[PDB]
């Protein structure tokens, strides 16, 4: 019963946080490296 | 049927919202169950 009580509460609490969070530049492009950026050649 | 071992079992079961195989029948027992 104790394992069930903690796990069910964890599922409800984490889902509430999950739903709450989503409800709430050139420098940026230069700092990161996940997105590749290019230009036209001979332009 | 509310012996000392059964009373501890009912109090534990009530606290975890799992119910129990017995329930109080007297007024004194139901007052304790209500506040618990």
């Amino acid at each position: 019963w104790f394992f069930t009580l903690i796990i069910i509460s964890s599922y409800t609490a984490n889902l509430a946080a999950f739903l709450t969070v989503e409800r709430m530049s050139a420098e940026d492009l230069a700092k990161q490296t996940e997105i590749a950026y290019g230009t036209l050649e001979a332009g | 049927e509310f012996g000392i071992f059964n009373s501890l079992w009912f109090s534990l079961g009530a606290f975890m919202q799992q119910g129990c195989d017995i329930s109080p029948r007297s007024l004194s027992g139901r007052i304790v169950g209500g506040v618990w």
